């Protein structure tokens, strides 16, 4: 959830 | 992205700073100032001439994600690239820089290699 929040957010 | 971008460094601790416009310079951006707060980094961008902006989140005076939404709400700068760092990828500061239209985050510490990737995702997305 968080690097894939990074990815989602282009981060 | 042009090599002579001028960077503006922010943190409220000087060797961070020093730290990240070493990192710069070892990507080949020469170009970079320092700015030690959200206040006094506003009180630079006044001179004009900024193509770029990395900002630390904790800082005294103004903290960096009030320097991103005066940036971002700015009639001159509101399309400035801004570099958040953190010292640590919780979900509610990620999510905070997101809504306020950070550029990239990256966490403390980072190496060369790391800055340049993060670097180049923002380029690739504005066309830089
Ligand atoms: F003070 Be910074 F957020 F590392
Ligand atoms: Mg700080």
């Amino acid at each position: 959830q968080v690097d894939d929040l990074l990815d989602s957010l282009g981060f | 992205a042009d090599k002579e971008l001028k960077f503006l460094v922010v943190d409220d601790f000087s060797t961070m700073r020093r730290i990240v416009r070493n990192l710069l310079k070892e990507l080949g951006f020469n170009n970079v100032e320092e700015a030690e707060d959200g206040v006094d980094a506003l009180n630079k961008l006044q001179a004009g001439g900024f193509g770029f902006i990395i900002s630390d989140w904790n800082m005294p005076n103004m903290d960096g994600l009030e320097l991103l939404k005066t940036i971002r709400a700015d009639s001159a700068m509101s399309a400035l690239p801004v570099l958040m760092v953190t010292a640590e990828a919780k979900k509610e500061n990620i999510i905070a820089a997101a809504q306020a239209g950070a550029s990239g985050y990256v966490v403390k510490p980072f190496t060369a290699a790391t800055l340049e990737e993060k670097l180049n995702k923002i380029f690739e997305k504005l066309g830089m």
